[PDB]
């Protein structure tokens, strides 16, 4: 009886295992994605231009 | 001597008027060192001011110009303790009546 | 050292530049039922 | 010249981040001489975009023709 | 007929699998970090242009 | 020259452990409101 | 025993002053968060 506890539990850890992979692919592309903004935000931290305002009188 | 229901009646009308009418004492400034002198000088130049310009900060006004107006909170807080007491009094004279 | 440390402390009295205060304790040993 | 003076940054640089928030990557887009052109970018139908979109058409941040602010010369236009 | 993923051996298995789900928290964790900027830059009011009082 | 640089050692921990004191009260007070005032008094 | 303060106090300021400087981020963060206005810079002439 313990080999149908082999059994389930090879199928489980195979179909968990290549579950892994594709999420590690899909995290990696949000890495990839946030990374692009991280770069683009910081790049223009210096070329918003400033408002001034002056008293009416 | 003739109602003290319609007198201490007016008497907590009063007190509800001045009592909700809050007030919220002045607000906190920016830890001192803001905006940062070196940060100063950059906002200061990314603007393309013509006339050549300095950084007159004034954290001093403003912190000052706060005393002034916690102390007459405090002066607030101090009426209101009166006010309080006084109406004290006035519940005991109604209550006497009351008896 | 102690004596000549709080004489010319008065002269500054009449933001210091050092700790004063306790210190990191050490070893201190006691008579084996001698005192 | 073409690089440095864009057509469109969009209203902000918030709308950035909620692109990216419940969407998709970024844009980059390089300098291009010619082939910038066309309707909807800076013919008359842009104008219907700048109001839509909540922009300025004509050089979309500002309508510069100076070269240094002076906060004199619009207190004395004032 | 005994299957092919019957034949295989629980150890490496196992093993490829919390080596593999280590992957996916160091992922996870660094997702963490990068909203974690994104959220501080946006809330920042670091994306709105400094005011500057000139007379 | 070990005690000269441990009575410098232990003065520089003693006045940053009462500066960082008194920035234990600026990171919470801080907290304890929903926004603040503009620094700016002009005139 | 003289040097082993001396290396337990010089790993103490130092682990303290990273720990100012964290302060002195997080106050900067949180000054500049929670309050209406961007910062505020005042520009007179000489």
């Amino acid at each position: 009886q313990e080999l149908r506890v082999s059994r389930m539990s090879l199928m489980q850890s195979q179909s968990d295992l290549l579950e892994a992979q594709k999420m590690v692919e899909e995290q990696r592309l949000e890495i990839q994605r946030l990374y692009k903004v991280i770069e683009s935000l910081n790049r223009e931290k210096s070329l918003v231009p400033p408002v001034v305002l002056a008293p009416a009188n | 001597v003739a109602n003290p229901s319609d007198s201490l009646m007016t008497l907590a009308e009063k007190c509800h008027q001045k009592w909700s009418q809050t007030k919220n004492p002045p607000a906190l400034s920016p830890y001192p060192p803001f905006p940062a002198s070196e940060e100063a000088e950059a906002i200061l130049q990314r603007a393309n001011l013509d006339y050549d310009a300095v950084v007159m900060d004034t954290t001093g006004e403003h912190l000052r110009e706060t005393t002034k107006t916690l102390v007459q909170y405090s002066q607030d807080i101090l009426n209101r303790d009166s006010t309080i007491q006084s109406v004290l009094k006035s519940l005991k004279a109604h209550g006497h009546v009351g008896n | 050292a102690e004596i000549r440390a709080e004489q010319l402390a008065n002269a500054l009295r009449s933001d210091s530049p050092v700790f004063r205060g306790e210190d990191v304790p050490g070893p201190v040993a006691v008579l084996r039922d001698n005192k | 010249q073409a690089e440095r003076f864009p057509v469109t940054r969009d209203i902000s640089l918030d709308v950035k981040i909620d692109q990216m928030k419940a969407g998709l990557t970024l844009t980059r887009r390089l300098p291009m001489v010619y082939g910038t052109a066309g309707m909807a970018s800076h013919g008359l139908n842009g104008a219907i975009r700048a109001s839509v979109l909540g922009v300025a058409y004509p050089c979309h941040p500002h309508c510069v023709m100076s070269l240094k602010r002076s906060p004199t010369l619009t207190t004395e236009a004032a």
